[PDB]
RNA sequence: UAAUUGGAAUGAGUACAAUGUAAAUACCUUAACGAGGAACAAUUGGAGGGCAAGUCUGGUGCCAGCAGCCGCGGUAAUUCCAGCUCCAAUAGCGUAUAUUAAAGUUGUUGCAGUUAAAAAGCUCGUAGUUGAACUUUGGGCCCGGUUGGCCGGUCGGAUUUCCAACG
């Protein structure tokens, strides 16, 4: 009798269980980008097609129409926010055209790798879980956070990881410890 | 080949050698899958790697006289007790992967 | 043409129509007459427990010549008796008389399946743990 | 058939029946490309200079070629009291 | 190498025939595939279905193989070609020569406002070929294929980016079906839109022209 | 085909505290401990086709069993029981029943009825469904013609403009 909690799951079994194209297709994205599972991409997949539905809404009705003009400009600035439409790419003629390589590109696992710093895709994975990586002053763990335009410059060592200065981590600090006992004294 | 330098060439480009392998997935290994064009393209006959001189003589004795048999040794390197059976002595053309199940499940260090 | 009215002002004609051709439908009859609660052996339930009567061989039908190993066991809710196939080997030496076991159906939706005449149930749980673990050795089967 | 710039797409533009007004298409092989010779004082036909008549394999297999050329070329000049309008 | 018997076949080997849209737009018969080998490179192909069919005699059974290739550069130009054979190797090779010289044009368009490079068929189309019909229906941009893994394979080879299908009748008989969608993108052409209203001064054949040359010595 | 080695990082957990809370638990913080194959060890179903992945080995011998379907097994089993290897999804995966898509196999869109299932033996006939044609054009501005002439330029036809209205 408290009212409902609304819920919902973002992603989508692909109808056909066993191809040899879609099972393949999975090299760049999970070799590539270093994912978990598929379910990281079916994840993209079905953002990628709640855009399309909306964008091919909007096709339909009429030029100058204001529920166009008004969620046209919308839907563009959010994707253009987060990076994935291009600087200038804004129509909706070419949301239809995005794809899924470059929603896995503004994902914090593989920013924190182009910018620097990783030296490998899934080294960053692991150091975004181990609390190291902070975006402007919070830190995130969260591999698939989908920075934002405004937000490359501050993907930097957290100000409490020991790669970010801050006394080094339990495994240095006890090593350091037993050549204290062995060597100092 | 294997991790010496294919995370090392990948900084920032992603895309050298990502192509698919030959596809078999279960089926052995090419190492002779060069030779295979080799013996087609030739118009004569070739000798195919023809015989196992020492390596049969002496480690059939450091493997199965040691406490085995053939039936028991093919078993667990799975193959016929026939082919352990011609790689005893001769008449055997010898190929990488079961000359490689022999030496690791029995130890004796001869190729 | 095309044997149907089509005129505007027919539709009483065209969904009456529809409402009687649809009885030709093999499961909207059954959704439409309680068929599964009357007439199958479940009440129309995924599953029933039941008790052994007999151990059954069942010989399989064509090209087949096997001995299919199924048991006799009456349900508990209905009392009706139906025949129930127990899976893979040494099963059958797990099942015993008056074991109450767990029945399920048997994949095609109240018909036959496979080679075995008769037969559209299989046992799913035996004394009331599982016939997985007892084939696999994970669990036992308790002293009755 | 063009973009928003008026660039040209559509990789052929097809020909079409000078009798029923029809697209030949690429695998029309029925299909016929009539020639016609023009002429001038003392006979003497022009070479290369010509009057020319499509017609599609569809009017052919129809036996309605020859009514066709008889019209189409009493417009053109080429005839006279052959053709008839009324019937 | 290649020596020509055709008329065609040396007017493209001399070279006064460069753009396979001349032979197209006068609807030339090809008759040799070294024609269009020539004029179309870089046309690849695939093998789309090997099965066996069986004639039966007095002493057994006379099984050969009948294969299904289709070809395609990637852009415009479509062939159908079916072969059997009694290896499997040789029903392929002689199919895609049959693929090659059924090469034809597909009309590609727009669903919507025209902005480049049409991704779409200008229009709906359908083809039947032994209780199959195929429909294709034009389809917005970003929609993909939408068709089974053989009849998207082949609108792949075509060029077409966007389109939709509908289908019909046992379409589980393979050759049926490809024979069905080849059927519905060469009347991409055979439709009249008000595009093509305009009249056009009737071109003079290449054969025609280049007389002496076709002709043998 | 691994196979021997190194320093780094971390929380799952154990917890001073504080925070949280009506009081607690838990989360979010955080002193102190907390990783080297023995563990702090991921499973569930599969490997003939549909359908991705072994014609590798041992056992059985139309027996045991598998198998949604086609099929496998009668002494060289790619299909059972195993070992190895591999595939699929993954903290989830299989099984049963129902239901929706598939299904243009319920068809208004949109099925089929000569021979595959299906045109009442034939005709009349009420309700129902369906039913030939016919009854006048006031605002202004830009565009195309079709008639009407002021206009021929010209060796019976060749361009159109200013003006009606003619829709």
């Amino acid at each position: 009798p408290r009212a409902p909690r609304t819920y919902s799951k973002t992603y989508s079994t692909p109808k056909r269980p066993y191809e040899s194209s879609r099972l393949d297709a999975e090299l760049k994205l999970a070799g590539e980008f270093g994912l978990k599972n598929k379910k990281e991409i079916y994840r993209i997949s079905f953002q990628l097609s709640k855009i399309r539905r909306a964008a091919r809404d909007l096709l339909t009705r009429d030029e100058k129409d204001p529920k166009r003009l008004f969620e046209g400009n919308a839907l563009i600035r959010r994707l253009v926010r987060v990076g994935v439409l291009s600087e200038d790419k804004k129509k909706l003629d070419y949301v239809l055209a995005l794809k899924v390589e470059d929603f896995l590109e503004r994902r914090l696992q593989t920013q924190v790798y182009k910018l620097g710093l990783a030296k490998s895709v899934h080294h960053a994975r692991v150091l975004i879980t181990q609390r190291h990586i902070a975006v402007g002053k919070q830190i995130v763990n969260i591999p698939s956070f989908m920075v934002r335009l405004d937000s490359e410059k501050h993907i930097d060592f957290a100000p409490t990881s020991p790669f970010g200065g801050a006394r080094p981590g339990r495994v240095a600090r006890r090593n350091a410890a037993r050549k204290a006992e062995a060597s100092g004294e | 080949r294997s991790q010496g330098q294919i995370n090392a060439a990948r900084r920032q480009g992603l895309v050298v050698s990502v192509d698919k392998k030959y596809g078999s997935t279960n089926t052995r290994g090419d190492n002779e899958g060069q030779r295979l064009t080799k013996v087609d393209r030739e118009t004569d006959i070739v000798k195919p790697k023809k015989l196992d001189p020492n390596v049969g003589r002496a480690i059939s004795r450091a493997r199965t006289d040691k406490k085995m048999s053939q039936k028991d040794l093919a078993t667990k390197i799975n193959e016929k007790p026939t082919v352990v059976n011609d790689y005893e002595a001769a008449r055997a053309i010898p190929n990488q992967q079961v000359l490689s199940k022999l030496e690791r499940a029995l130890g004796v260090k001869l190729r | 043409g095309k044997g149907k009215p089509r005129g505007l002002n027919s539709a009483r004609k065209l969904r009456v129509h529809r409402r009687n051709n649809r009885w030709a439908e093999n499961n909207y009859k059954k959704r439409l007459l309680g068929t599964a609660f009357k007439s199958s052996p479940f009440g129309g339930s995924s599953h029933a427990k039941g008790i052994v009567l007999e151990k059954l061989g069942i010989e399989s039908k064509q090209p087949n010549s096997a001995i299919r190993k199924c048991v006799r066991v009456q349900l508990i809710k209905n009392g009706k008796k139906v025949t129930a196939f127990v899976p893979n080997d040494g099963c059958l030496n797990f099942v015993d008389e008056n074991d109450e076991v767990l029945l399920a159906g048997f994949g095609r939706k109240g018909k036959a399946k496979g080679d075995i005449p008769g037969v559209r149930f299989k046992v799913v749980k035996v004394s009331g743990v599982s016939l997985l673990a007892l084939w696999k050795e994970k669990k036992e089967k308790p002293r009755s | 058939m063009e973009n928003d710039k008026g660039q040209l797409v559509e990789l052929y533009v097809p020909r079409k029946c000078s009798a029923t007004n029809r697209i030949i298409k690429a695998d029309d092989h029925a299909s016929v490309q009539i020639n016609v010779a023009k002429v001038d004082e003392e006979g003497r036909a022009i070479p290369g200079e010509y009057v020319t008549y499509a017609l599609s394999g569809y009017v052919r297999s129809r036996g309605e070629s020859d009514d066709s050329l008889n019209r189409l070329a009493q417009n053109d000049g080429l005839l006279k009291n052959v053709w008839s309008y009324s019937r | 190498g290649w020596v020509p018997v055709t008329k065609l076949g040396r007017l493209v080997k001399a070279g006064k025939i460069t753009t396979i849209e001349e032979i197209f737009l006068h609807s030339l018969p090809v008759k040799e595939f070294q024609i269009i080998d020539t004029l179309l490179p870089g046309l690849q192909d695939e093998v789309m279905n090997i099965k066996p069919v069986q004639k039966q005699t007095r002493a057994g059974q006379r099984t050969r193989f009948k294969a299904v290739v289709v070809v395609g550069d990637s852009n415009g130009h479509v062939g159908l070609g079916i072969k059997t054979a009694k290896e499997v190797a040789g029903a392929i090779r002689a199919g895609i020569i049959i693929a090659k010289l059924s090469v034809i044009p597909i009309r590609r368009g727009y669903w919507g406002t025209n902005l480049g490079q049409p991704h779409s068929l200008a229009t709906k189309t359908t083809g039947k070929c032994g209780s199959v019909t195929v429909r294709l229906i034009p389809a917005p941009r970003g929609s993909g294929i939408v068709a089974s893994p053989a009849v998207k394979k082949l609108l792949q080879l075509a060029g077409v980016e966007d389109v939709y299908t509908q289908s019909n009748g046992k379409t589980r008989t393979l050759e049926n079906t490809l024979k069905a969608a080849f059927v519905a993108i060469g009347n991409t052409y055979g439709f009249l839109t008000p595009n093509l209203w305009a009249e056009q001064p009737l071109p003079v054949s290449p054969l025609d022209i280049y007389s002496d040359e076709a002709s043998a010595q």
